[PDB]
């Protein structure tokens, strides 16, 4: 409902101004790679997806909050049905990376014959699907016309998945400790340490953002509800801009095949 | 469809042609493969017998694991003509004798040729395994034989321990990519068959650093 | 022995250095001409209709 | 006997270059002055043929221009339907590195060579259904880099030993040897009606030869490093080679010398192939920074670039009828382009 | 190269055998296969086909929902079930190989045959012609007729010639048009366009006597015409 800040409702679009410019500035600077091979495909894919919440997003939230515009009973639901369809396209996204990564160490040998231009496009456009099944749900105090069944249940296709990613990256993290070390004893590290730096940085940055969020819509079904909170659930609702602007930092950088690519081309 | 029913069946023969390609490709994918190399006077012969006109291959199984390997020494020709064929391979082998030190000419033309191959713009992801055959022959020949006959500047002791590893510190200073391709050394003994366990363990080291920069988690 | 190689060498300048030369603006002046009599007939310097080539889809 | 290296031999020498000299009155590029030059000539990638597994090597048109026959490293060969973009043959290779393919101008056999020192021979039309090997010419003490059928019985190879050789199909013997070259030959192409022929070296030389005697007849010296391809003038009076100091170059057989040079300074990669389109206005060249260029052959002004391909372009190939050219590549990709 | 086949006898009108075909000399796993039928004094029908890789299947309408045709590679044999016999299915019935790919040539080698005795929208083809007796050394003509134009986009005509000695299996002369088997003499020769066609020879010899069949192959069911005898 109408609940915001006397004067800060712009304020908060002092906040809000930059990390959205940062957005739509990286991800097509990231796009542009079209080098183009089976795993760089998901990651352009992330690039989008933080576009069209990029624009679906910041201007949605500038509708209300600041001069509030209503609608009907279905002008809402799908405003908000294009909004749930941007942040499930991430995870996604995410959720198919950690995929071929992980049998690169698995089945060390079996990288190359299972993925090729075939999937990506198998389960890829898949996940899109599952997007349009949630638009098809609904075809048939913090949201306007949702009910808890819902954002229950949409908390069911997201904190699962979540909960994957972080099997995913301390499997590679010890598997690849082993071998690392039982071959500096047969051969007489540093394979366990470079994928350490870059894996705490993926797993801090995805945890500050998916964490406290989805924190709060689970107190709004059993606590006591009231506008006392529902101020700081609009400061750290736009978390969300920030995690699309730490991604092309976290994915597209630092696979080093691009990295020097665009530093001479 | 605007097809005859002779273009039909043409179509189909095409689409099974295509099935026995891919039935192809998928077998021969699980197979590692590596060249052979060295200046050639003693060691490579004896590591095929340690492993069991134009190219010359072999095969093996060790442990679930399945080789090709590539002697090339009888050739003849140009070699900058037809060496190209090998870009991607998984490895390469190299063979020296650590008798060749005082016959001094012959240790320095095969250090001629591990700097040519080396640094080749073919083989600038290709890591090297290197070997360093006959070490019972080396033992007694460097008390009645000194050394500075093969190095002038090696000024330091005859153990035969500073010996071998000076020689070993002479080749890995010619790699000049040291980001992009590594060199694992051994010492080969001719009893043991320990030969073929440490080509193992190196090949399953270069496959990992490949696959983890093909995703970029490097 | 190499000596008996050089007068094989000297046996094919012989028949090299006696041939019949033609000047270059006469040999220069037939590959205009064939140039022209079939520059009709020629598909990959003068387009064609979209019905004779058969690589057309 | 005493100093005969150096009198006589070196003495023809300087006689055959006053006499190149003294019949140089004019050159090409002032005749061809107050010509229309021939304007941009984009061309279209008409089709794209899939199936091969590794690099290309090599690639050869039939006689109909419709069929075509292509090699490469994963031990295959494959006859293609061009026009329905079918496969028609798919042909197992006893080893895998091969570097030359051939078609026989009756539609009958095909050939096929490498670094195993062998000439194969296919018969394609048997009672049985199958096509089966049906003889290996051996001899050679190098790589084989070309192969030509003259018919159904004869064929021509050149070798990485420095030599050439005729062969008879019937037996399996070698009839004439060809000695001049000083350094491994890399290619060769037939006359118009097939009484001479001409290869390229890596001693920088290229030669003229008669096939029914076994002489070599004229030697040309243009260029600064390896000869890589070469091909004959539709006429059969001139010919072009490629080097691999990113030049081409024309030669008149009845001068007995060097017309043209094709060069430009923002080119500096070597040439893997060479080819003449029908009624020789135009030469296209293949490089090696992955492009293929086309040149005004009389001006030498280049006339467009085709720019399709992904890695090297190792072969190409001009049809008879003078429809369309296929080019392949290191990437495992054929393209027809018109 | 041969085909050899066998079953056949005489059954009930009602019961059921199973035919059988022996390939040897070939590659037998690329080719396809029909079976052709034949009535006692008259001519050729066509029954059933499967394709190499066993991936397609066609019937005649006569037939379709009683009998079953099946192929064993790794043994180089070819079946055909019946079930519900009667006595219109008294015959004798052939075995064809066929190979499709640009240039080849369908329809090349046909079995010796096997006798089978019961107790007791489509193109049509004409030829009306029966009994023509002519002498040795002259020259003589035969010509079916179309009721659909057999000429195709691509550019191909498809019409083929065969021919049937007295005691014997048919051969084939001519294949898509104008195109001669290998193996037959160069006096024969066949022209046509659209809707009529024509088969020449030039002069006779001893053994050029028999029936001539006429055949369309531009789509399924594939139909022969009626017989042309020639009595010398
Ligand atoms: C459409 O008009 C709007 O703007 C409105 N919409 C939202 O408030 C909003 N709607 N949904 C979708 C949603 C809501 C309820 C469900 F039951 C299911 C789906 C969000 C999802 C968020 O994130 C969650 C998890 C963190 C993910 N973080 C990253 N992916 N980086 C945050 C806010 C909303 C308005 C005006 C601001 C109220």
């Amino acid at each position: 409902f109408m609940v915001l800040n006397p004067s800060q409702q712009l304020a908060i679009a002092v906040l809000s101004l930059t990390l959205g410019t940062f957005t739509v500035l990286e991800n097509l600077l990231v796009l542009c790679v079209i080098r183009c091979r089976p795993s760089y495909h998901f990651i352009g894919s992330l690039a989008v997806a933080d576009l069209l919440g990029s624009v679906i997003f910041v201007y949605s939230f500038i509708d209300f909050h600041v001069f509030h515009r209503k609608d009907s009973r279905n002008v809402f639901l799908f405003k908000l049905g294009g909004v749930t369809a941007s942040f499930t396209a991430s995870v996604g996204s995410l959720f198919l990376t950690a995929i071929d990564r992980y049998i690169s160490i698995h089945r060390p040998l079996a990288y190359k014959r299972i993925v090729t231009r075939p999937k990506a496009v198998v389960a890829f456009c898949l996940m899109w699907t599952i997007a349009i099944v949630i638009a098809v749900l609904p075809l048939l105090d913090i949201f306007p016309h949702i009910d808890e069944t819902y954002l229950m249940f949409w908390i069911g296709v997201t904190s699962v998945l979540l909960l994957f990613i972080v099997y995913a990256y301390m499997y590679i993290l010890w598997k690849a400790h082993s071998h690392a070390v039982r071959m500096i004893q047969r051969g007489t590290a540093r394979m366990d340490i470079r994928l350490a730096k870059t894996l705490v940085l993926i797993l801090v940055v995805l945890i500050i953002c998916w964490g406290p969020l989805l924190a709060i819509m689970v107190y709004d079904v059993f606590g006591k509800m009231n506008k006392l909170i529902k101020t700081v659930f609009a400061f750290c609702s736009m978390l969300c801009l920030l995690n699309s602007t730490v991604n092309p930092i976290i994915y597209a950088l630092r696979s080093k095949d691009l990295r020097h690519a665009f530093r001479s081309m | 469809c605007t097809l005859s029913a002779e273009d039909k069946a043409a179509v189909e023969r095409s689409k099974m042609i295509d099935r026995n390609l891919r039935e192809d490709g998928e077998k021969a994918a699980r197979e590692v493969k590596l060249l052979l190399l060295g200046a050639g006077e003693s060691g490579k012969s004896t590591i095929v017998k340690q492993m069991k006109t134009g190219i010359v291959e072999t095969h093996f199984t060790f442990k679930d694991l399945h080789f090709k390997m590539f002697d090339v020494g009888g050739q003849r020709s140009e070699r900058k003509k037809w060496i190209h064929c090998f870009e991607g391979v998984t490895a390469i082998i190299f063979c020296v004798a650590l008798s060749d030190y005082d016959l001094m000419n012959r240790m320095h033309e095969s250090m001629k040729l591990f700097d040519s191959i080396c640094n080749n713009k073919w083989f600038t992801d290709t890591s090297i395994i290197l070997f360093l055959n006959k070490k019972d022959l080396f033992e007694e020949k460097i008390k009645k034989s000194p050394l500075t006959i093969c190095y002038p500047e090696y000024a330091g002791s005859n153990t035969y321990e500073e010996a071998a590893a000076y020689i070993q510190c002479q080749f890995e200073d010619l790699n000049k990519r040291k980001d992009t391709k590594e060199i694992y050394t051994h010492f080969t003994c001719a009893t043991d068959t320990k030969n073929v366990q440490f080509v193992f363990d190196a090949v399953t080291d270069v496959i990992i650093k490949n696959n983890l920069k093909d995703c970029g988690l490097f | 022995a190499s000596i008996a190689q050089a007068r094989k060498l000297v046996e094919q300048l012989k028949m090299e250095a006696n041939i019949d030369r033609i000047k270059v603006s006469k040999a220069a002046a037939d590959l205009m001409a064939y140039c022209e009599a079939h520059a009709k007939e020629d598909p990959l310097l003068t387009p064609v209709p979209a019905s004779e080539n058969p690589f057309r889809e | 006997e005493l100093d005969q290296l150096r009198q006589e031999a070196e003495q023809l020498k300087n006689q055959i270059r006053d006499a190149r000299k003294a019949c140089a009155d004019a050159t090409l590029s002032q005749i061809t002055n107050n010509i229309d030059p021939v304007g941009r000539i984009q061309m279209r990638t008409r089709r794209t043929l899939r199936g091969h597994l590794a690099k290309i090597y090599a690639m050869h048109w039939g006689t109909d221009s419709r069929l075509l026959v292509s090699a490469s490293q994963d031990g295959k060969l494959i006859i293609w339907d061009s026009y329905t973009t079918n496969k028609v043959h798919a042909i197992p290779l006893r080893s895998s590195w091969v570097m030359t393919c051939a078609y026989a101008p009756s539609g009958n056999y095909v050939a096929c060579g490498g670094l195993d020192n062998i000439c194969s021979i296919y018969n394609l039309k048997t009672r049985e259904g199958n096509v089966r090997v049906s003889r290996e010419l051996a001899g050679h003490t190098g790589y084989l880099s070309c192969c030509r059928f003259l018919d159904d019985n004869q064929i021509v190879t050149s070798s990485g030993d420095t030599t050439c050789a005729l062969w008879d199909i019937e037996t399996g013997q070698q009839t004439t040897t060809f000695t001049g070259h000083t350094g491994d030959v890399m290619s060769l192409s037939l006359a118009p009606d097939t009484r001479l022929f001409v290869s390229g070296a890596c001693d920088a030389s290229a030669k003229l030869w008669d096939v029914r005697e076994g002489m070599c007849r004229q030697t040309f010296t243009g260029h600064e490093s390896d000869i890589n391809a070469i091909c004959f003038f539709p006429n059969g009076n001139a010919f072009a080679t490629g080097s691999d100091d990113a030049t081409c170059r024309l030669f008149d057989l009845r001068a007995d010398q060097e017309l043209m040079t094709y060069s430009h300074d923002n080119i500096i990669c070597g040439i893997t192939s060479v080819s003449f389109s029908k009624s020789g206005r135009l030469l296209l060249a293949g490089y090696d920074d992955f492009n293929c260029n086309v040149w005004d052959a009389l001006k030498a002004d280049r006339a467009g670039v085709l720019a399709g391909h992904d890695n090297r372009v190792s072969c190409l190939g001009v049809t008879d009828d003078g429809m369309a050219v296929a080019t392949g590549s290191w990437d495992s990709f054929l393209k027809i382009w018109n | 190269v041969q085909l050899v086949e066998s079953g056949g006898g005489l059954v009930q009108p009602g019961g059921s055998r199973k035919l059988s075909c022996s390939a040897s000399g070939f590659a037998f796993s690329s080719f396809g296969m029909h079976w052709v039928r034949q009535a006692p004094e008259k001519g050729l029908e066509w029954v059933a086909y499967i394709s190499s890789g066993s991936g397609t299947i066609y019937y005649a309408d006569t037939v379709k929902g009683r009998f079953t045709i099946s192929r064993d590679d790794p043994k180089n044999t070819l079946f055909l079930q019946m079930t519900s016999l009667r006595s219109e299915d008294t015959a004798m019935y052939y075995c064809v190989r066929s190979i499709y790919y640009y240039g080849s040539s369908p329809f090349d080698f046909w079995g010796q045959g096997t006798t089978l005795t019961v107790s007791s929208s489509d193109i049509v083809m004409t030829q009306a012609t029966s009994s023509v007796p002519v002498t040795p050394g002259e020259s003589v003509s035969i010509s079916c007729r179309s009721s659909k134009s057999l000429l195709h986009s691509n550019g191909n005509t498809y019409l083929y010639w065969f021919l049937q000695r007295p005691g014997q299996s048919p051969q084939l002369l001519i294949y898509r048009m104008s195109n001669l088997a290998s193996g037959v003499p160069d006096r024969f020769s066949g022209s046509g366009s659209g809707t009529a066609f024509t088969l020449t020879i030039s002069r006779l010899e001893a053994e050029d006597v028999g029936v001539y069949y006429c055949m369309q192959h531009l789509e399924y069911p594939l139909t022969f015409g009626a017989g042309t005898k020639l009595e010398l």
